[PDB]
RNA sequence: AGGGUGAAAAGAACCCCCAUCGGGGAGUGAAAAGAACAUGAAACCGUAAGCUCUCAAGCAGUGGGAGGGGGACCAGACC
RNA sequence: CGGUAGGGGAGCGUUCCGUGUUAGGGAGAAACGCGUGCGUGAGCCGCGUUGGACGAAGCGGAAGCGAGAAUGUCGGCUUG
């Protein structure tokens, strides 16, 4: 309705006055006023607060590769096989736990440690293009690939704390 | 001058890397004991 | 003239807004000291920990590098450049990349007192061409050394320095001196570590 | 019965030319040479991307050296990679050059380890 | 809904025996300047081609006031550009039987006029407001209000564009 | 090169320069002010007070001079006629150079010599 | 002495604007005469 | 060699720039499709906005990606 | 399970015919432009503030059936 008044105003009567889409009644709120920091609060946002995480890290091995995992956040693995959505699993292979008080350091393992983490996904990677060529040799074949993946979310790094740790001590 | 030059694949042959020394020759990859039988990598619990 | 016009006061205004929000929003950088694996504001971020560390543009920050001092008197010419070499192209930190400057910077003073083996004062030869046909120059090492002794240092160390865009600029962050003195007390510059063993001459 | 080739030519084309969008120059304009250019850049592609592994432990292992050499005055790489082993630990390149970088106090520790083991 | 729509007036010359070039060489001048300037420039300039720039000019400059109504004052040419013609070819004849072409090249003109001083209500008054003036100033207002204040050339100049559309301030 | 060779070529050769220059003079003395080149003008600056300075001594040497310069002797007589009265007190200076708007087909500089 | 190549796009739009930078020169020129014409106090020009 | 304004010439009265051409309104028309008129690719010619080049050596890309910008809903991503 | 000359297998597309005066289509077809879609690829499937009347899929058939090279060839447009 002032959207439709103001646009018949700037249709009708040419160069527009700005009395008429902003009238007189509005002063606007006081820079110290409440009415003024609701508003600019809404609009320009103070960032968040950060949400808790347990402060500690794990070396683990998938697929043969070593992932340093923090738990709430999830990696991309090899695909896991027979491994479904939803499904809890827990990785045993533990090469390394830090913790900001101390860390644990396996030889091989960590004995009894395990990562809960859940397989939120199955995926296929974006395609690489493999592309064989030869110069002259008039050849060339052109080969998409696209490896299957998984998705997995680390929840919570466990049964490290008997192990013996050691730390730097001044 | 009587004597010629190497061209090419001749000067390859004459020119290229060889550890003649017998000691360096006769060298190879380190030898560590067996590791401990390791873990599942992973396995499912439900 | 700086315009003082609502329009370019407005501008300004509103530039640092944006500035404001994308301060705010935006992950805070973490230096490079016992700098624990993560800060709980990252671990919302991309993920830094199984890609590798590539440096961003609040480390290499040129106010903060180490200055370092070589007192050359007695010391073996390219010995000490490799060394040297070392130190400006950043290799011997943690957080070395090739792409970046992560290097110090490095005074070498006492230029002409540099010592070097064998008849080399007499043989080794520092040529330079004009770019004309028969524009060839060459002086031995010690004419070289009596008439402006810095160059000699200054051309070794560039050798050992990578070539290119980012070896260049890496060369102005030697700077050498005939004297015994620097000028450069301000920076506050660290004695340069030698690990070699037949660094130091003696006779 | 007479076929003009139509637009299965033109769709080809177009389908190589937003390959080749942001090349410098008639890289990004003529179709003849578009067709090269987009041959090399997928073989380049495929090339570094064997490259790639191999630059990457170029560079931890680089990151590495310098990490250790800091605590003893005799030690190395080769040194300490010859002693993780001897101590049986798994830990790749690309961990220990993370770990170097992004939690020292950490390496420092691991080098605690292995020296009082050798000890 | 566009500035394109308020402030301009578009003219186009069709088929002047300029060549393209030579004719850019004029317009690249009076591209940003008041019609005023613009005038007495190519009043006076030596090249051909200003001479027919210049009937185009005036007679956009009539089009502002007479149908759009402006005031000639607050005339700039905003916009204008030069395009290739229909070119006509003739064959002359060489020395030892060989031909060549000659090609009398055309070009299309386009002056875009644009008055300055349409919007500067909204302007003058949305210079007047400190960044977080503004933003309180346009909480109480509807979505109508505020795309009706907000459609001058203002978003553009100061480039606030995309900050707008990320403060929730806006739809599309 | 050219150090110090002053004479105006107007890029003709020397005859037609010469009858070019004699040309001229004799238009602006019969129609006292013209449109010409800036270059041809300020060339015939020298040679307008050539035949000014020459009526103003009146013998009939320089008459014989003068008529032997300009190409039409009407001008020559109302020349010895009008110059003593109306140049009398002028020492030199008797032509004033006014340029103008540049020429449309070729934009060659132009120029108004008057007769002052 | 022919052209070996054909001369690259950009290029030769740098070289046809520096034939385009005399135009402004001459726009210069061009705007101080006639505010010189334009106060009538000249008496060394001209106009009819 | 030169085909395809629209169903219908309804082929644009009148005003303005105005020596004509050409143009901008108004009017006709479902649409201006405006007579060089139907879809209208590429080369080629430009104009505007985002980032960026003046110590630089290079079949112009590619793997790594500093710093800056943009449209998001899986905001850790894409351009 | 590298691959030229070269041989063999498995496919994709183009225009047309059969089904068919088909399904669908001025509630926007072909085409043109786009894609965080799917393919080993040829390509397919989805989408359009373009376009203005046609025309798929499936199961089959036929060829003036796929272009970057021929000092090819015809138009268009550059460079100098
Ligand atoms: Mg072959
Ligand atoms: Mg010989
Ligand atoms: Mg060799
Ligand atoms: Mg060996
Ligand atoms: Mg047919
Ligand atoms: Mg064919
Ligand atoms: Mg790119
Ligand atoms: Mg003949
Ligand atoms: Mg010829
Ligand atoms: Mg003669
Ligand atoms: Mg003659
Ligand atoms: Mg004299
Ligand atoms: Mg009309
Ligand atoms: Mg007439
Ligand atoms: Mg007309
Ligand atoms: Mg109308
Ligand atoms: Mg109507
Ligand atoms: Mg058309
Ligand atoms: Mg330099
Ligand atoms: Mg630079
Ligand atoms: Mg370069
Ligand atoms: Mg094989
Ligand atoms: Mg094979
Ligand atoms: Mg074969
Ligand atoms: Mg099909
Ligand atoms: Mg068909
Ligand atoms: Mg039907
Ligand atoms: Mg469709
Ligand atoms: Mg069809
Ligand atoms: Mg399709
Ligand atoms: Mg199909
Ligand atoms: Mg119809
Ligand atoms: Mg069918
Ligand atoms: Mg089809
Ligand atoms: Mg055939
Ligand atoms: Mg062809
Ligand atoms: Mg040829
Ligand atoms: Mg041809």
């Amino acid at each position: 309705l002032k959207a439709e008044f103001e646009e018949f105003q700037r249709p009708p009567n040419q160069k527009p006055q700005l009395s008429d889409v902003l009238p007189d009644d509005f002063q606007a709120p006081e820079p110290g006023t409440p009415e003024y920091n609701d508003i600019i609060n809404q609009f320009l946002p103070k960032k968040g607060p950060p949400p808790p995480r347990e402060e500690i890290f794990a070396v683990v091995v998938i697929g043969s590769r070593q992932y340093i995992v923090i738990p709430g956040r999830w990696i991309y693995t090899q695909r896991l096989k027979g491994a479904t959505v939803n499904d809890k699993i827990v990785l045993n292979k533990v090469l390394l736990v830090g913790t900001k008080a101390s860390t644990y350091i396996g030889t091989p393992i960590v004995t009894n440690a395990a990562v809960h983490a859940v397989v939120e996904e199955q995926l296929l990677d974006d395609k690489v293009i493999v592309f064989k060529y030869k110069k002259k040799k008039n050849y060339r074949r052109n080969i998409g690939h696209r490896q299957p993946i998984t998705r997995i979310k680390i929840t919570g790094i466990t049964g490290y704390e008997d192990y013996p740790a050691s730390t730097l001590e001044a | 001058s009587s004597r010629p030059q190497k061209k090419g694949t001749a000067h390859h042959m004459k020119t290229r890397p060889k550890k003649t020394a017998r000691w360096d020759i006769k060298r190879g990859p380190a030898v560590y004991p067996p590791l401990p039988p390791l873990p599942a990598e992973w396995t499912i619990v439900s | 003239r700086k315009s003082t016009s609502a329009s370019t006061k407005c501008t300004e205004e509103w530039r640092q807004l944006k500035e404001a929000v994308k301060k705010e929003f935006a992950i805070p950088h973490v230096p490079l000291d016992q700098r624990w694996m993560f800060t709980l504001e990252e671990a919302t971020g991309p993920d830094i920990w199984n890609t590798t560390w590539y440096p961003k543009s609040a480390d290499h920050v040129p106010t903060d590098k180490k200055w370092y001092v070589v007192d050359a008197t007695d010391l073996i010419l390219g010995r000490m450049a490799s060394t040297i070499a070392i130190h400006i192209r950043g290799k011997n930190l943690a957080s070395y990349t090739p792409s970046v400057d992560m290097g110090a910077f490095v005074i070498v003073v006492n230029a002409d007192k540099v010592a070097v083996s064998g008849k080399k004062r007499t043989q080794k030869l520092y040529r330079r061409h004009s770019g004309r046909p028969g524009g060839l120059k060459e002086e031995t090492f010690d004419q070289l050394q009596k008439r402006i002794p810095e160059r000699i240092i200054e051309h070794a160390v560039r050798g050992m320095l990578p070539k290119g865009r980012l070896g260049r600029y890496l060369f102005n962050h030697l700077k050498v001196y005939k004297g015994a003195e620097h000028p450069h007390q301000a920076q506050q510059p660290i004695d340069l570590p030698l690990r070699d063993k037949r660094i130091r001459v003696e006779k | 019965t007479r076929v003009k080739r139509g637009y299965i030519a033109r769709r080809r084309r177009k389908k190589i030319r937003f390959f080749a969008s942001s090349f410098r120059g008639a890289h990004s304009r003529l179709t003849r040479t578009i067709a090269q250019q987009k041959i090399r850049a997928l073989v380049s592609a495929h090339r570094d991307r064997d490259r790639q592994k191999r630059d990457f432990r170029r560079l931890w292992i680089t990151r590495i050296n310098a990490a250790i050499r800091e605590r003893g005055v005799y030690y190395n790489y080769s040194k300490f990679i010859h002693d993780l082993y001897k101590r049986q630990l798994l830990l790749n390149r690309k961990i220990l050059a993370q770990i170097a970088i992004l939690n020292p106090n950490c390496i420092y520790m691991i080098y605690n380890e292995i020296i009082k083991k050798e000890d | 809904p566009e500035p394109g729509k308020c402030d301009e007036i578009t003219t186009r010359g069709y088929s002047i025996s300029m060549s393209v070039d030579k004719a850019r060489r004029v317009i690249d001048q009076i591209r940003g300047r008041s019609y005023a300037e613009t005038l007495m420039i190519l009043e006076l300039m030596p090249y051909r081609a200003c001479y027919p720039i210049f009937k185009l000019i005036y007679s956009a400059a009539a089009n502002a006031s007479h149908n759009k109504q402006f005031n000639k004052a607050n005339l700039i040419i905003s916009k204008a550009e030069v395009n290739k013609g229909i070119t006509l070819k003739k064959v002359k004849p060489r020395a030892r039987g060989r031909s060549y072409m000659i090609k009398r090249p055309t070009c299309h003109i386009t002056i875009v006029l644009r008055d300055i001083t349409h919007f500067d209500s909204y302007d003058k008054f949305l210079e007047s407001l400190t960044p977080k003036k503004l933003i309180a100033l346009l909480g109480l207002m509807s979505t109508g209000r505020r795309r009706e204040l907000l459609c001058g050339r203002f978003r553009e100049n100061h480039k606030i564009k995309s900050f707008l559309y990320k403060i929730a301030l806006f739809k599309r | 090169m050219k150090h110090g060779r002053k004479i105006h070529r107007l890029s003709r050769p020397a005859d037609q320069r010469r009858a070019l220059l004699r040309g001229l003079t004799t238009q602006l003395l019969k129609h006292g002010r013209i449109k010409t080149t800036r270059a041809k003008a300020s060339a015939m600056r020298k040679y307008v007070d050539k035949m000014i300075t020459l009526a103003k001594e009146g013998s009939l040497h320089k008459r014989r001079q003068a008529l032997g310069f300009i190409y039409e002797k009407q001008i020559v007589h109302a020349l010895f006629a009008e110059v003593p009265e109306r140049y009398g007190d002028r020492n030199g200076g008797y032509t004033r150079i006014i340029r103008t708007l540049p020429r449309r087909g070729d934009n060659a500089p132009m120029a108004y010599i008057e007769l002052v | 002495a022919v052209p070996k190549k054909r001369t690259s796009i950009y290029k030769k739009r740098i070289r046809k604007n520096i034939w385009k930078k005399k135009g402004y020169w001459a726009a210069l020129k061009a705007f101080s005469l006639a505010k010189s014409l334009s106060t009538g106090n000249s008496k060394s020009f001209f106009v009819r």
